[PDB]
C-alpha cells in the first residue's frame, strides 16, 4: 500500500489502519482509546487527521486514523490546521471535568494524558464552570481507583473484559456521568488485573504497592530483567 | 381546512381510521382491504421482486435520515449459507416532536403487522422484533392483541398462507433512552447491551442483530409497504408529482390553533400546513420561527414557510426535512431559552461513547444557563460557533451531536441578538492569588 | 513548585563549620507560616480527597452524582 | 437477602426463549423485577446475571444505563412531567411549579410519606396535547398547573 502523509510518500501494510502504519513511521498522532492489543474502537476522538479523496484535494475530511484503513493511495494530512485544531479541542473537553491533580498524581511524569495535552499544545483553559466529580471505589490490594481523572477512553473495560476475559469490571452510568469500575467494592478477581495501571492512560488505576513508596519515573533506576 | 376526505387512493395510511379514535383489529382490517399485499406477496412474488418492486417504488425511510428502503433491502448478501437474517421495527419515537408512531400503533396495529409480515417475506428473515418504546402502553397492548390474532388467523407463525415461510414477530419494550432510536443502537440494546452505536462500514445488512444479516426499518416506511404492494408501484409513483415518492405523516405543534397530524403528499407547502391544517397561530401570538422534522433540526423563519415539505427542497434551505412534524415557535418565547431546553435534553441523551458529544454538549448547556441568567462573558458565542463546528458530522462517532448542534446553529445564525444579550459580564476564569502577579495577556 | 511550599527568604547568614552541617533536614526547613503567598492553598484545588475536604469540596467542582440516580 | 420469586424466575425465562442469546432478556428481567418491587436492588443484579449466565457488571451497567430502570428505591406512584421542547412551549415549567408546591420535593426526590417520586422525563411522543405527564401507566396531557391537585390525589 502507498500512502501519501503531509505530501510525503510512505509504503504501509494494507491491512494496517492509518494509526497504527503513521506511529510505525515515526509520525505522531494523539491517541487515548486505540491500543496495539485491543484493537481499534473510535472512542476518544483523539486520532483526528484529514483525508482527501486523491492529489488534486483541498477541502478534505477529519476521520479517525485508528478507524481508517491504510489502503493503497491513500492522502491523508497530520499537520493540516482543522485537524490540529479539532485534536486539540478534544484535549480541551477531557481537561474540563479533569481534576487539578497532577502532584499529588501517581501517573505524574508517566501519564499518557499529560503527554498528548503537552503534545496538541492545548495550555491555556477558557473553561470556567465546575467539574464533574466521583467517588472512588475499592479495588483490592493491588489497584487503586481515582475515578476523577477517567477521559472515558474505554481501554480499561475493554483490555478486562473482551481481552483479559475478566468478568468484575465494567462500565456504568450514562452520558458525562460514566463510571468505570466494579459494580461493588471488593478485589480485582481477575490475575491479569494489573496490567490496567499501563493501560490506563490516565491516573485511575494506579500501583497501589507502588503508591506505598511513590517516586517518579524520572527518578528510577531500571534494569532489563527476566520475572 | 377541516372537510378532509380520506380515499384509500390518497390516504393509504389512514383512511381506514376510525372515527372515534378507536382501534381496527383483524376483522374490521381485513373488511377494508386487508391482508390483501400480504397475500399478493407471499402467493404470486418472489422476495427479490418484492425487493424490487419497493426500490422501484421510490419508497424513502421515514425515520428521519430519507434513506431508499430499496437499496437497503438489496444490500443483504446473496448466499444462502446465511439464513437467521433478522427484521426489526423501530418503533422507539423519542425524538422531541414526534408523536406518528404512537397513532399508528395505536389505532392500526395490523397494518404494521402486514407490513413487517411483507419486508420479513423480502428480506427472507424468519423473526421480527418491533423495538417499541416503554411509554407507549397502549401500543403495546393492541399489537400484542394483533399479533395474536394474526397468529389465530394463520398469518403469523408456521405455514403462513401455505407458502412454507416462517415467522414470528415479537414486541420488545424499551427502557428510556433516546440513543436506542439510532440503528446500530437499537440493535446494541436489543441484544441485552447498554446502546452504544456501532461503527460502520460492516453495515447490519451484513452483520446486525447478532451477527446476522439484519434490517432496520421505521414504523411508517413498514406501513408504507403494504400499500404499495396491494396496490402497485405505478399508483405509488402516480400520487405526487415530487422527487419523494408517495405520502407522509406531517404535521404542525406548538402554539397553534389545531396541533395534530395529518397523511400529506410530499411536496406540500410548510405554511399550507400551518395555515390550513394547524389553523394558524393561536390567538395574540405570532409566528417566528418553526423546527420542520423534530428536536434535531434546524430552525427556519418565516421566509422559508413558503418551501414544499421534502428532503431536498429542505436541504438546501439549511435544514433537514426529518419526521417531517414541524414545531412553531412565537414571539413569546425566548430562543435562548428554547436552544437551551434542547441542549440539555441531547447533553442529558448522550450515550457517553465519544468525546465531543459527552464533553461538549454539557458545555454548551452551560453556556446557554450562563445565557439565560444572564452570565455570559465574551467568547461564549464563539465557543458555542466552535461547538457547532467540531460537532458535525464524521467528527462524532454517531449523528447524536450534529443534530444536537443543528438547532444551536440556526438559532445562533438567525437570533443572534438575544445570544448577544445574554453576555453581560466580563471574562473571568482566574482568581487574584496574593504574591503572584498575573500575565496580562492582550 | 506547584503548591508554593518551596519559598526562597531574604537571609543570607548561612555559613558552618562543617561542611555535613549544610545538610538541611525538613525540621531545618519548615517555617511556621505561609511566607511570601499568604493565602494559596493546592488542597483547595485538588480533587483528591483529604480530611476536611470531599468530594465535590475543591474549587469549581460539583458534587458526585452516583449513576444509579433516578435524574437522567 | 434478595431472592427472586418463582413468577419473576418463569417469566424471566419464558422472556429468555425470545431470543437467540440469552443476554438480550437482561432489560426485561429488569424492568420484571421493577414492576414487581418498584425498582431493582443490588441483589436482584446479582440474581438477574445468575439467572442469565451473564457477570453482575453487564447487567448493572445496562440498569444504570436506561433511566427507566430504577437502582434507587422510589415512592408508590413515579410521577413523570416532559421537560422537552414543545411541552416546554406549551408551558411545562407552571405545571412542574404546580408539582413542586404540592409536594414539597424537588425533581428526583421521593416524598416523606414515599407516595409519590417526581421525576422529569423526555418527550413522551405526546406533543400536539401537551403539555403531558406520565404517573404509573397512566398519560395524561392537556395539563394546567389548577388540575394537578384534581389529578394527584386520584393516586393513593
Ligand atoms: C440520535 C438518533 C436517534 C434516532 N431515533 C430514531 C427513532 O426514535 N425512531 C426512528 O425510527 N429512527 C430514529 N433514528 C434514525 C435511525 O438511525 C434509522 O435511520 C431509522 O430508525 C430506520 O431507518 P429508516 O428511516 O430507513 O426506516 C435516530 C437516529 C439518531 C442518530
Ligand atoms: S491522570 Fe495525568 S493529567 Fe490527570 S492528574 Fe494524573 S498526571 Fe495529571
Ligand atoms: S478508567 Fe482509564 S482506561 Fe478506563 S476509560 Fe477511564 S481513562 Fe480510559
Ligand atoms: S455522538 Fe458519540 S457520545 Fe453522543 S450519542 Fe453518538 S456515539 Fe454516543
Ligand atoms: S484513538 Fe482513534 S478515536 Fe481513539
Ligand atoms: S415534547 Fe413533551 S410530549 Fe413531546
Amino acid at each position: 500500500a502507498t500512502i501519501h502523509v503531509d505530501g510525503k510518500e510512505y509504503e504501509v501494510n494494507g491491512a494496517d489502519n492509518l494509526l497504527e502504519a503513521c506511529l510505525s513511521l515515526g509520525l505522531d498522532i494523539p491517541y487515548f482509546c486505540w491500543h496495539p492489543a485491543l484493537g481499534s474502537v473510535g472512542a476518544c476522538r483523539q486520532c483526528a487527521v484529514k483525508q482527501y479523496q486523491n492529489a488534486e484535494d483541498t477541502r478534505g475530511r477529519l476521520v479517525m486514523s485508528c478507524m481508517t484503513p491504510a489502503s493503497d493511495g491513500t492522502f491523508i494530512s497530520i499537520d493540516d490546521e482543522e485537524a490540529k485544531q479539532f485534536r486539540e479541542s478534544v484535549v480541551e473537553w477531557l481537561m474540563t471535568n479533569h481534576p487539578h491533580d497532577c502532584p499529588v498524581c501517581e501517573e505524574g511524569g508517566n501519564c499518557h494524558l499529560q503527554d498528548m495535552t503537552v503534545m496538541t499544545g492545548h495550555s491555556f483553559r477558557r473553561y470556567r464552570f465546575t467539574k464533574r466529580t466521583h467517588r472512588n471505589q475499592d479495588l483490592g490490594p493491588f489497584i487503586s481507583h481515582e475515578m476523577n481523572r477517567c477521559i472515558a477512553c474505554y481501554r480499561c473495560v475493554r483490555y478486562y473484559k473482551d481481552y483479559a476475559g475478566g468478568t468484575d469490571l465494567g462500565v456504568y452510568g450514562a452520558h458525562d456521568n460514566v463510571y468505570f469500575g466494579r459494580p461493588e467494592d471488593g478485589t480485582l478477581e481477575s490475575e491479569f488485573s494489573g496490567n490496567l495501571v499501563e493501560i490506563c492512560p490516565t491516573g485511575v488505576f494506579t500501583d497501589k504497592t507502588h503508591s506505598e513508596r511513590y517516586n517518579r519515573k524520572w527518578d528510577m533506576q531500571f534494569a532489563p530483567s527476566i520475572c | 381546512m377541516k372537510n378532509i376526505i380520506r380515499t384509500p387512493e390518497t390516504h393509504p395510511l389512514t383512511w381506514r381510521l376510525r372515527d372515534d379514535k378507536q382501534p381496527v383489529w383483524l376483522d374490521e382490517y381485513r373488511s377494508k382491504n386487508g391482508y390483501e399485499g400480504a397475500r399478493k406477496a407471499l402467493t404470486g412474488l418472489s422476495p427479490d421482486e418484492i425487493v424490487n418492486q419497493v426500490k422501484d417504488a421510490g419508497l424513502k425511510g421515514r425515520g428521519g435520515a430519507g434513506f431508499s428502503t430499496g437499496l437497503k433491502w438489496s444490500l443483504m448478501p446473496k448466499d444462502e449459507s446465511m439464513n437467521i437474517r433478522y427484521l426489526l421495527c423501530n418503533a422507539d419515537e423519542m425524538e422531541p416532536g414526534t408523536y406518528k408512531d404512537r397513532l399508528l400503533m395505536e389505532q392500526l396495529p395490523h397494518l404494521l403487522v402486514e407490513g413487517m409480515l411483507i419486508s420479513a417475506f423480502a428480506l427472507k428473515a424468519y423473526r421480527g422484533y418491533i423495538f417499541l418504546r416503554g411509554e407507549y402502553i397502549e401500543a403495546a397492548v393492541n399489537l400484542r392483541r394483533a399479533i395474536a390474532e394474526a397468529t389465530e388467523a394463520g398469518l403469523l407463525g408456521k405455514n403462513i398462507m401455505g407458502t412454507g415461510f416462517d415467522f414470528e414477530l415479537f414486541v420488545h419494550t424499551g427502557a428510556g433512552r433516546y440513543i436506542c432510536g439510532e440503528e446500530t443502537a437499537l440493535i446494541n440494546s436489543l441484544e441485552g447491551r447498554r446502546a452504544n452505536p456501532r461503527s460502520k462500514p460492516p453495515f447490519p445488512a451484513t452483520s446486525g442483530a447478532w451477527g446476522k444479516p439484519t434490517c432496520v426499518n421505521n414504523v411508517e416506511t413498514l406501513c408504507n409497504v403494504p400499500a404499495i404492494l396491494a396496490n402497485g408501484v405505478e399508483w405509488y409513483q402516480n400520487i405526487s408529482k415530487s422527487k419523494d415518492a408517495g405520502t407522509k405523516l406531517m404535521g404542525f405543534s406548538g402554539r397553534v390553533k389545531n396541533p395534530g397530524l395529518w397523511e400529506l403528499p410530499f411536496g406540500t407547502t410548510a405554511r399550507e400546513i400551518l395555515e390550513d391544517y394547524a389553523g394558524g397561530m393561536r390567538d395574540g401570538l405570532k409566528f417566528k420561527a418553526w423546527q420542520p422534522g423534530g428536536a434535531g433540526t434546524d430552525f427556519l423563519t418565516e421566509a422559508h414557510l413558503d418551501l414544499p415539505m421534502e428532503f431536498e427542497s429542505i436541504g438546501k434551505a439549511g435544514s433537514r426535512l426529518g419526521t417531517a412534524l414541524a414545531m412553531a415557535v412565537d414571539h413569546e418565547i425566548n430562543m435562548v431559552s428554547l436552544v437551551r431546553n434542547l441542549e440539555e435534553f441531547f447533553a442529558r441523551e448522550s450515550c457517553g461513547w465519544c468525546t465531543p458529544c459527552r464533553d461538549g454538549l454539557p458545555w454548551s448547556v452551560k453556556i446557554l444557563r450562563a445565557l439565560e441568567r444572564g452570565e455570559g462573558q465574551p467568547g461564549d458565542i464563539e465557543t458555542l460557533e466552535q461547538l457547532c463546528r467540531f460537532l458535525g458530522p464524521g467528527k462524532t462517532f454517531c449523528a447524536h451531536a450534529p443534530g444536537a448542534v443543528e438547532p444551536l446553529q440556526s438559532a445562533i445564525k438567525y437570533f443572534r441578538e438575544e445570544f448577544e444579550a445574554g453576555i453581560k459580564q466580563p471574562f473571568s476564569n482566574t482568581h487574584l492569588i496574593n504574591g503572584i502577579q498575573p500575565n496580562l495577556l492582550k | 513548585c506547584p503548591t508554593t511550599a518551596i519559598q526562597l527568604t531574604p537571609d543570607f547568614e548561612m555559613g558552618e563549620y562543617k561542611r555535613q552541617d549544610l545538610v538541611y533536614e525538613k525540621e531545618d526547613l519548615l517555617i511556621s507560616g505561609p511566607g511570601k503567598y499568604p493565602e494559596y492553598n493546592f488542597y483547595r484545588m485538588a480533587g483528591m480527597a483529604i480530611d476536611g475536604k470531599d468530594k465535590g469540596e475543591a474549587e469549581n467542582e460539583a458534587k458526585p452524582i452516583d449513576v444509579k440516580s433516578l435524574l437522567p | 437477602a434478595f431472592e427472586l420469586s418463582a413468577a419473576e424466575r418463569e417469566a424471566i425465562e419464558h422472556e429468555m426463549h425470545h431470543y437467540e442469546d440469552p443476554r438480550a432478556a437482561s432489560i426485561e428481567a429488569l424492568k420484571i423485577v421493577q414492576k414487581q418491587r418498584g425498582w431493582v436492588p443490588d441483589g436482584a443484579i446479582h440474581a438477574i446475571a445468575d439467572v442469565l449466565g451473564i457477570p453482575a457488571s453487564d447487567v448493572e451497567g445496562v440498569a444504570t444505563f436506561y433511566s427507566q430502570i430504577f437502582r434507587q428505591p422510589v415512592g408508590r406512584h413515579v410521577i413523570r412531567y416532559c421537560d422537552s421542547v414543545v411541552c416546554h412551549i406549551n408551558g411545562y415549567q407552571g405545571i412542574q411549579a404546580a408539582l413542586e408546591k404540592k409536594l414539597n420535593i424537588k425533581p428526583g426526590q421521593t416524598t416523606f410519606d414515599g407516595r409519590f417520586t417526581l421525576l422529569p422525563t423526555c418527550c413522551l411522543g405526546n406533543c400536539d396535547k401537551g403539555p403531558n405527564m406520565m404517573i404509573d401507566e397512566d398519560t395524561h396531557a392537556h395539563l394546567t398547573p389548577e388540575a394537578i391537585p384534581e389529578l394527584l390525589e386520584r393516586y393513593k
